[PDB]
């Protein structure tokens, strides 16, 4: 054997060893979901609050892209960081030659090919996130999931992490029971209480609640962070549903 | 084991172990504190000497007159990644005639550690730093990791017992914080935090290195009989 | 040379002459100075001939690709590649162009890019040599939300006149009328327009 | 400060009855000053001849250079370089160095060793072939040779009537020119023996 | 990354060696035999086919025996796809020294730069050596005729008569028992045959296994001419000296 | 050089 | 003096055959057509050697195009390779071209420009005498024209230039593109030009001219 | 990122054996029977084609290419590989010889040039071998007609007559048999035939059969007149229809 | 055993990784299907989307490479989107540089091109896909072209990829026994669609709706994907009859 | 720099070579060796453009005792010369050439024969029983044109150079502060201290 210990290497089943090791690295990392709503997306993720001494509000883990799309991931934070960097130089050349904001379609496939050219070579290794991002474009709202393989869909929910099973069958509820659609400020209440209940599969150490959201209506199409009164509410709504 | 050749490789369970063997590196190391008020960000660091017939390792390094770091690990790669944080800081004085945010010092450190963990031939950074600062929206105390994994804290420590001292910060929180417009009581604190990480040794006037910066305080360096005060 | 595009209620109309020379010598007669960059974007080229022509089949590639990516492009984004080329090589191109296209949201745009490389979004621009004699005409004349036939008749006056008194212009006066109906080609030749 | 015209120098090729011939001047100076009379601007490479006139520094270089490419081609072919295949290797050359090049004049002359036909070419210095049937020119009196060739020449000529058209065509030529002269070279070429004459002319 | 797959073609065994060019080598002892013989009056190159097939071309064909300018030839054992490389940059050099000096390379100029391009692939580059060994035959006016062998090490020395590929050990006792200084080229032609036929592998020594080229001064006053023997100017020859 | 209808 | 003109069936263009060193006749009876492909051949004005070198080279990529695309090659190919060419050396190759041909698509006549500017047309006129030969184009071109009268037309527009021009001379020369058909190139077309038998043989007596040396030269190895 | 492999993948094992060389020789003999036969006045080329399905189209993969229009191909092993030396090949007679001399490369020389790229991919860094052998017939004015075959090593033979591939064994001594220097083409070609079908299972027709020739000119193939020494290619592919009306007088 | 790991000869002349990225081919579960009319060329694919939080527009392995050509893929989405990327990038470059549309056979080439180097070349892995090419070509008509990760390509009458291929290629080989021709005797493409639809029937044994398949269509001087509402309008027209 | 001669006679090349040193209006230097010894029977004088000799001549001089050392053998006069002539060819058409006129005079050892050769900074080698660079060839040529005879000795040759230095210093405009004289032959280069 010994298909593993390079990546870009096929084994004799037609699988890459080293992408599904660095998925491995993914399911390890805190809880980070997304949901599609009405005129746009909703983001929130767990930041495990390991020590009293750490500065609450102040380890900002959700990135804004451009002015309009927002990035959330699970797994190795720095490689998060580095892809976001990426995105960030994609968005700009695109705006710099065709003057419009980046699509979110056409901005998925820039991280997409970036993600997966890492699958290419043994030289390279593997990106160890899934990234949940979108945002509102001329087209309406788009949120998709990138994995470490570079397979990215378009998604009405979408969630990664260790609580992903959880938040999984918690956003599958929503699409069933809102057929017509989630409105942003829902989207925003139900977000938390999904990472609450995500919680349970991480709960040794207690948490910190961060939600983004881009909307038509409520950001005017920008991403903004969720914060003061809008997050309190959000926190009060997600702790009356656990009890 | 068989992962853990160069840090390309991801093992089966997804660790990077090159990473983990650089974050050894930082354990072995002398203990350094960092803790910080409202107005005041104090750097306490144990420095650590081959022999009596030797010097005692500096592990302060001065970045700008309002940020600077402490090192625990490989002293010449924190000599590699302040040279990168003061050009940094240099670059954003020159061309926007604006102080480096201590919040961007991290991010530039975090994004340059990351690339030596994704290619091949380089290796990880093999030293944790703890980054002070005064900018714009007050103090401010960093925790570097070679891993990429940059966070701001109240308090810290890092190196050999550093569980100690860390413990201590974590008691006295709500105390230390609180010390607004008071340079040496917070000191004080701070020397108490890394007392709980002696063992058989004590804190001598050529073994104990103290760094604060502040509001109406730029970034000074205390060694020697200046550190006499707080024995 | 004599070009101009027009908005209208419809859509847009792009307007030009048929005359290219070397020196005070005709080298084309019946040339087309309207060109397809995409199926509902198209532009007036004037300044050097082999520039403008450069210039127009790198545009046509970007959109060509811009199309298999991410759909059809806005006409403000082929003005933005149009620029980004004049711009960049300002010190290389003499190439004055005139972008138009027919959107089904933003209906008719005309943007004007002269020798600098800059930019301006224009109910109707004018360019070339001959557009000298008609800025007091088409300023006067021109109205918005004009019907297709007004938009042909002041295109053709105003052609006309910037031919009469602009050695540089002459021949046959091309037109392309963009609108959601689809892309029209028109011709009007000397014996008409002359006697206007 | 003219590079074709500092040293100076004409080369003149013609075609016979089943033969050629090429001849060439001795002259090489410093503008005004005769320096060299001993100065041969016909080289071979085979049965293939190459007249070259222009700068001097270029007419040994390119002679070198296409020593060079034969002796290889040889090597690599195993048979002599033909004329018609020669004249390309020279085009090909000379464009190689289309804006920085070669200030010469060259005249390809020679015999098909297959076919046995007569072939003569001339080049500019860009390396444009000029393939005649007649006869090429070259040199500081290109006018003149142009003259004399045009009036003196007629086809189907026999070596020994060949050699004194061509050799008149050039002293003639020569006599007014002020940067030509000093002594000439006649080649006559027939399919399997060549003669190499020296002219006696004025000094001056 | 590539590190894994790297065969490190550039370094010493414990002992020394430099496995690569010993395993060339080991390749080369398995080529068709070629010998070099120098005269006081020319030189002679011999060299065997390797196992010829009946439907093989054999006139229009060139394996062993090679023309580097008009004055010097090598005889090539081993990888003949190597060799033509080699021999292409050594053709090149012979046309540089010549375009530069207006006169013809003399022998060991090009025999040592041929031999430094070698030496090249065992130091630096991380590629296999040329699995080649050539037999030099060549003429200039400072030492007159001289044989020259060099081998996938870049090593080069110089020989009266010479042998490589394969049997080698057997073909330099047979031809250091019947060589002399005083021998003239007809005697070595001979000699050279001779070696080949008793060292050969195959049954009988036959024209269409063998190239044959001499290097005399046999044309016409203090000129040298390279005969690369015909295929019925081998046949004729070999009947002369009563092989067949 | 040079030659140039 | 070269020029194009378009009949139903097919295109033509046709050249005269001097080439000139400043107001001197290098050439006599030079070929101005070029064969890019069997049915894509062009004519070129301007730097002799650019339009053969341009010619040449857009020719040997459009041989290697066909072979890789196992397709006939198309004229706008030899256009836009030729154009793009032209162009990124900002007219400093002196190559005035009129490309016509055959092939899939139909009959096509376009003319280039040193600078990289291309043209279309059913007549066109390119060099010196470029002007001579269009007032013959407009003064006799019609749509629909046969040909034998696209041939006449054409051999008309050189001969204007040949007589009118001091730049054009000699011959002309053809090459009819026909689709379904086989290019048929018409070296020489017309020659209106032959010397006229001098008054006198310039034929030496044996010996005229003086000799100083003889030697047997040795080409042999 | 970047080619880190900059050694070579092919290497001397102790026995003095090239690894790589040797293993793209066996990739050769599985792969399908090509053969080439010399004539006195031309050269023949044939090879089975071997669909992959029979809903594929065996007319657009062209097993048998040209070169120049006096020169073809033919080869047996990896089809891909020897694709990309077609383009290779047609590509360095026009960049090495053509562009210098204003006319095509001796059948020889071409031959040496696509030796050298196959050299090349055997020492180069970071490449295997091309899994192929070529047999290349062609005619030039000094060399008249000739046939090499190259082999992955780089290594390359002037043939009268031989095959490789599948039953090239077999083949090669039934060519020993027929084969004589007094060969015309027409009787070259019905050996090859004869030769073909020992090699060859299933059907046996002018479509599963690809075969050219390098003969005489062909001016009707040159596609323009007016040039008395342009006449046209000696490269001629036999059609489907011309195969089969050699089959019935076998 | 490092023969097996990069794209190196085997003792036995083979590419171990060239045959493990044709294994790869069928890790996604889907099998597509190509055939010709007489004035258009479709593919059908079949569509699975078996999470419920996906949106079921973003899910497609069929590609509109350019105006006139159309590209499904059998293989895993990052390498078919970095296939259909490229594809889209060499199209677009042919037609600025040759002035003419690249047509269907000359792309699959050019790809095919591409995926022989990765089998040659060291550091770069073969493409785990089956890149299928459809168009009307201008000059060839009706055409189907199908490259792998091996490098080669060939033209086809018609073809299946996928899973079970064998039972698909078998139906349409019996089909053209029968009809004695080349390709479907069929004016509109709509009628072709249908008949592509209605052998995937026969062949898979599975019936299909909306929202289960996947068609691109191409007709002359443009191809074209069909919307869920324009295969129910084709699957409602198969049922009646 | 300014006047350099050369005389080739029966068995020697002689080479004369002006000793000032010019710039502006001062004569800086009256005792200077416009000349490099290339290999002991090889010797080359040169004149032009300040700093580009010395620079050239030391560099070709490197040049030619690298290739002795490294062969143990002496190249031939005409192989140095035709080496000069290929560095001064590739000079003219860089980015700023060698400014420098040479003589080469050499004795062939092989063919007992003396040789001098011409190459000016073009690149344009001649070889000529005499030569000169510069405006001195505009009286020394006619001069040796009338006197010289190619059966004249080392001595009859030193008497027709002191005739070629009289009519220099009579016409020439310019005080060269008369010349170094140098004999190459088959006992080597050897310097005439009294001239
Ligand atoms: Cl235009
Ligand atoms: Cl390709
Ligand atoms: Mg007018
Ligand atoms: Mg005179
Ligand atoms: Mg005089
Ligand atoms: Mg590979």
């Amino acid at each position: 054997t010994g298909y593993d210990l390079s990546n870009s290497v096929f084994s004799p089943d037609g699988r890459n060893f080293q992408v599904e090791y660095a998925v491995k690295a993914v399911e390890n990392g805190t809880t980070s979901i997304g949901i599609k709503c009405n005129d746009g997306v909703v983001f929130a993720v767990e930041k495990l609050i390991t020590s009293k001494l750490l500065v609450p509000q102040k380890n900002v883990k959700i990135q804004v892209v451009d002015r309009h799309i927002g990035c959330v991931y699970s797994g190795l934070i720095p490689d998060g960081r580095h892809l976001v960097n990426r995105g960030r130089e994609e968005a700009a050349s695109f705006k710099k030659l065709y003057k419009t904001p980046i699509p979110i379609p056409a901005f998925a496939d820039r991280l997409g090919q970036y993600v997966q050219a890492h699958t290419l070579y043994n030289s390279v290794r593997p990106f160890g996130v899934s990234t949940i991002f979108g945002g509102v474009d001329k087209n309406g709202a788009h949120l998709y999931m990138l994995e470490p393989s570079g397979s990215y869909w378009g998604y009405k929910g979408a969630a990664t992490g260790k609580g992903r099973q959880s938040a999984k069958a918690e956003l599958e509820k929503l699409v069933d029971h809102h057929p017509e659609g989630l409105s942003a400020r829902e989207a925003v209440k139900q977000a938390a209480k999904i990472i609450y209940l995500a919680h349970e599969d991480n709960k040794e150490k207690d948490f910190e609640l961060e939600i983004s959201w881009c909307s038509l209506s409520e950001t005017n199409g920008l991403h903004k962070f969720v914060k003061g009164d809008l997050l309190q509410e959000a926190i009060d709504f997600a702790q009356k549903e656990i009890n | 084991n068989n992962y853990d050749g160069d840090t390309v490789t991801f093992s089966p369970t997804g660790r990077l172990f090159q990473v983990e063997y650089a974050l050894e590196a930082i354990k072995q190391g002398s203990v350094t504190v960092g803790l910080r008020s409202n107005t005041h960000a104090v750097l306490v660091a144990l420095k650590r000497n081959a022999d009596e017939l030797s010097s005692y390792q500096k592990k302060i390094i001065k970045c700008d007159e309002h940020m600077g770091l402490s090192l625990a690990g490989l002293a010449p790669d924190a000599r590699v990644l302040s040279n990168y944080l003061r050009q940094q800081c240099n670059y954003s004085s020159l061309v926007f005639n604006r102080k480096l945010a201590v919040e961007r010092a991290g991010h530039l450190l975090c994004d340059k550690a990351q690339k030596n963990t994704q290619s091949y031939g380089g290796r990880p950074y093999g030293v944790g730093l703890l980054i002070i600062g005064y900018d714009k929206s007050g103090a401010h105390l960093l925790e570097f990791q070679p891993s990429g994994n940059v966070t701001e804290l109240y308090g810290t420590a890092i190196g050999a017992r550093s569980q100690g001292a860390k413990t201590y910060l974590e008691r006295t929180l709500d105390t230390f914080i609180k010390i607004d417009g008071n340079p040496d009581e917070l000191i004080k604190a701070g020397v108490e935090a890394i007392s709980q990480s002696l063992r058989d040794e004590s804190l001598t006037v050529d073994n104990l290195s103290i760094a604060i910066v502040g509001k109406d305080t730029p970034f000074t360096i205390y060694d020697g009989e200046a550190v006499a005060k707080y024995i | 040379t004599s070009i101009m595009a027009v908005t209208f209620k419809d859509g847009v109309i792009l307007g030009a002459d048929s005359r290219t020379t070397t020196g005070a010598y005709i080298a084309n007669r019946v040339t087309d100075k309207l060109t397809r960059v995409h199926d509902k974007i198209w532009c007036c080229r004037s300044g050097s001939a082999a520039d403008t022509q450069a210039i127009a089949d790198i545009v046509q590639y970007h959109l060509e690709l811009y199309t298999s990516q991410y759909g059809t492009p806005s006409t403000e984004t082929a003005a933005s590649v149009f620029k980004e080329l004049c711009y960049e090589n300002k010190d290389n191109l003499t190439a004055g162009i005139i972008v138009a296209g027919y959107d089904d949201k933003n209906k008719g745009e005309v943007y004007t890019i002269p020798l600098g490389g800059s930019v301006h979004k224009l109910p109707y621009a004018i360019a070339g040599s001959g557009s000298t004699f008609i800025y007091g005409y088409c300023d006067k004349n021109f109205r918005e939300n004009m019907s297709k036939e007004e938009t042909v008749d002041f295109i053709k006056h105003s052609l006309s006149q910037a031919i009469k008194w602009d050695g540089s212009s002459g021949g046959v006066i091309r037109m392309v009328v963009l609108t959601a109906a689809g892309v029209e080609r028109l011709i009007f030749y000397p014996d008409e327009y002359e006697q206007l | 400060s003219d590079p074709s015209s500092i040293n100076g120098g004409i080369v003149v090729a013609m075609t016979g009855k089943d033969c050629v011939a090429i001849a060439c001047d001795l002259r090489l100076g410093s503008q005004s000053l005769g320096v060299s009379n001993k100065f041969e601007k016909i080289f071979h490479y085979g049965h293939v001849f190459l007249g070259i006139t222009g700068l001097a520094t270029d007419v040994t270089t390119l002679n070198e250079m296409f020593r060079y490419k034969t002796n290889l081609y040889k090597l690599k072919e195993e048979r002599a370089i033909e004329p018609e295949t020669f004249t390309q290797l020279v085009s090909s050359s000379l464009y190689e160095r289309r804006f920085g090049p070669y200030f010469v004049g060259p005249v390809v002359a020679g015999i098909n060793s297959k076919s046995g036909k007569p072939f003569i070419a001339g080049f500019d210095l860009i390396g444009c072939i000029d393939e005649a049937k007649d006869f090429i020119v070259s040199g500081t009196a290109s006018d003149q040779l142009f003259g004399m060739c045009e009036s003196l020449y007629e086809p189907n000529l026999e070596p020994e009537d060949l050699f004194e058209t061509i050799s008149q065509a050039l002293l003639n030529a020569a006599d007014r020119d002020a940067l030509s002269g000093w002594g000439a070279v006649v080649y006559i070429i027939k399919k399997d023996e060549v003669v190499k004459r020296y002219l006696k002319m004025r000094q001056d | 990354g590539s590190r894994r797959y790297d065969s490190r073609t550039t370094i010493f065994s414990p002992e020394g060696r430099l496995y690569q060019v010993e395993y060339a080598l080991e390749s080369i002892s398995h080529a068709g035999t070629a010998i070099g013989i120098m005269a006081s009056d020319g030189i002679v190159l011999a060299a065997e086919r390797k196992v010829t097939s009946t439907l093989l071309e054999q006139d229009t064909s060139t394996e062993k025996l090679y023309k580097l300018n008009d004055k010097i030839a090598v005889a090539v054992a081993g990888l003949t796809a190597d060799a033509e490389i080699l021999i292409n940059t050594a053709r090149i050099h012979a046309q540089n020294y010549l375009k530069t000096y207006n006169e013809d390379i003399p022998v060991e100029i090009l025999v040592r730069r041929l031999s430094d391009i070698k030496q090249g692939y065992t130091q630096h580059g991380g590629l296999r050596p040329f699995g080649v060994s050539f037999i030099y035959a060549g003429y200039d006016d400072r030492y007159g005729y001289q044989l020259y062998t060099s081998n996938p090490s870049g090593n080069y020395t110089g020989w009266k008569a010479i042998s490589v590929g394969a049997n080698t050990s057997a073909a330099q006792t047979l031809l250091q028992m019947d060589y002399k200084d005083d021998m003239k080229v007809d005697d070595a032609i001979e000699l050279a045959l001779k070696t080949l036929s008793k060292t050969t592998d195959s049954s009988a020594l036959t024209y269409d296994r063998l190239e044959f080229a001499t290097i005399r001064k046999g044309a016409n006053d203090g000129e040298v001419y390279q005969k690369i023997f015909k295929p019925q100017e081998i046949k004729d020859i070999l009947v002369k000296t009563g092989i067949t | 050089x040079f030659l140039x209808x | 003096t070269i020029v194009g003109v378009k009949f139903n069936n097919g295109v033509v263009i046709a050249a005269d055959t001097r080439s000139t060193q400043g107001p001197i006749v290098a050439d006599k009876n030079c070929a101005k057509l070029h064969r890019i492909s069997p049915k894509i051949w062009c004519a070129g004005a301007g730097t002799a050697a650019d339009t053969e070198a341009v010619t040449q080279l857009i020719g040997s990529n459009i041989e290697l195009h066909s072979l890789y695309t196992s397709r006939e090659p198309r004229v706008v190919s030899a256009l836009q390779m030729l154009k793009q060419h032209l162009f990124k050396y900002q007219g400093h190759i002196g190559a005035y071209l009129i490309v016509a041909g055959v092939d899939p698509t139909g009959s096509h006549l376009f003319s280039i420009h040193a600078h990289g500017s291309t043209d279309v047309g059913y007549y066109l006129s390119l060099g010196s005498g470029s002007l001579a030969a269009m007032a013959v184009l407009e003064s006799h071109w019609k749509q629909d024209l046969t040909k034998e009268e696209a041939i006449k037309l054409a051999s008309d527009a050189i001969q204007a230039g040949i007589w009118n021009d001091l730049g054009s001379g000699s011959n002309v020369d053809v090459c009819v593109m026909e689709i379904g058909k086989d290019a048929e190139y018409l070296r020489n077309y017309l020659t209106p030009n032959v010397r006229e038998e001098k008054q006198k043989s310039y034929k030496f007596p044996r010996g005229t001219t003086a000799v100083l040396k003889e030697s047997i030269v040795n080409i042999c190895d | 990122m970047t080619d880190r492999y900059s050694f070579s993948l092919t290497t001397f094992s102790p026995s003095g054996k090239l690894g790589q060389i040797d293993y793209a020789l066996t990739a050769v003999k599985q792969g399908v029977t090509s053969l080439g036969i010399k004539a006195t006045n031309g050269v023949v080329i044939a090879t089975e084609k071997k669909s992959s399905s029979p809903l594929a189209m065996s007319e657009t993969l062209s097993k048998v290419s040209l070169l120049t229009p006096d020169i073809g191909a033919v080869y047996s092993g990896m089809g891909p590989d020897y694709r990309v030396l077609v383009d290779k090949s047609r590509k360095v007679a026009h960049t090495s010889y053509k562009r210098i001399y204003g006319e095509y490369p001796p059948t020889k020389l071409l031959v040496s040039e696509v030796a050298k790229i196959m050299q090349e991919a055997t020492q180069s860094g970071g490449v295997r071998p091309f899994g192929v052998s070529l047999l290349i017939a062609g005619h030039d004015e000094f060399n008249g007609f000739s046939l090499y075959q190259v082999d992955p090593s780089g290594s390359y033979f002037p043939w009268k007559a031989t095959a490789i591939g599948k039953g090239s064994v077999a083949a090669k001594t039934f060519l020993e048999k027929r084969w004589n220097d007094e060969l015309e083409l027409e009787d070259a070609i019905h050996i090859a035939l004869l030769t073909l079908k020992e090699s060859v299972e299933g059907e046996f027709n002018g479509d599963t059969i690809e075969l050219a020739i390098i003969g005489d000119e062909n001016p009707d193939l040159l596609g323009y007149t007016g040039i008395p020494t342009d006449k046209g290619p000696r490269f001629r592919k036999l059609t489907s229809q011309e195969i089969n009306d050699r089959l019935e007088a076998l | 055993g490092y023969d097996r790991h990069i794209t190196i000869f085997s003792p036995e002349g083979r590419l171990y990784q060239v045959e493990y990225a044709f294994k790869a081919t069928n890790q996604t579960n889907i099998n597509s299907l190509a055939v010709r009319g007489k004035d258009c060329t479709v593919v059908i694919s079949q569509k699975k989307v078996p999470d419920k939080l996906l949106d079921p527009t973003t899910v497609s392995y069929i590609f509109c490479i350019s105006r006139t050509i159309g590209m499904v893929v059998n293989g895993p989405i990052p390498d078919a989107r970095n296939a259909a990327l490229r594809a889209k990038a060499e199209a677009a470059e042919f037609r600025y540089k040759y002035g003419y549309d690249m047509p269907c056979d000359v792309l699959a080439k050019r790809m095919a091109n591409l995926s022989q180097i990765y089998t040659q070349r060291a550091y770069m892995r073969p493409l785990g896909v089956i890149l299928t090419f459809v168009s009307v070509d201008e000059e060839l008509g009706p055409s189907i072209y199908k490259t792998d990760p091996a490098g080669y390509y060939v033209g086809y009458k018609a073809t299946a990829t996928g899973p079970k291929q064998q039972e698909i290629t078998t139906n349409l080989e019996n089909h053209f026994k029968k009809s004695k021709i080349d390709h479907i005797n069929e004016e509109s493409w709509e009628k072709v669609v249908e008949f592509a639809i209605t052998h995937m029937i026969d062949a898979l044994g599975t019936e299909f709706s909306k929202n289960d398949l996947e068609v691109g269509v191409a007709t002359k001087d443009k191809f074209f994907t069909l919307s869920a509402e324009n295969i129910e309008e084709r699957l409602v027209a198969i049922a009646e009859q | 720099m300014d006047i350099i001669l050369g005389i080739r006679v029966q068995d020697s090349v002689i080479l004369a070579s002006s000793k000032a040193v010019t710039r502006g209006i001062s004569v800086l230097k009256d005792s200077d060796d416009k000349t490099r010894q290339l290999s002991p029977h090889t010797l080359m004088s040169f004149a032009g453009e300040a700093g580009d000799t010395v620079q050239f001549a030391e560099y070709i001089q490197a040049n030619i005792q690298l290739y002795s050392i490294r062969e143990d053998y002496e190249l031939s006069p005409q192989a140095v010369s035709s080496f000069v002539r290929q560095e001064l060819a590739k000079s003219i058409r860089s980015r700023r050439p060698y400014q420098v006129n040479v003589l080469i005079g050499g004795y062939d050892k092989k063919k007992n024969k003396p040789e001098l050769y011409q190459i000016d900074y073009l690149g344009t080698k001649v070889e000529l029983p005499y030569g000169a660079h510069g405006y001195s060839g505009f009286y020394t040529f006619s001069l040796l044109d009338h006197h010289y005879r190619p059966d004249m000795t080392t001595e009859e040759g030193l008497d027709l150079l002191k005739l070629c230095v009289q009519e220099l210093e009579k016409r020439m405009p310019m005080d060269f502060k008369g010349v170094i004289v140098k004999i190459v032959d088959k006992d080597g280069i050897r310097q005439v201290d009294d001239f």
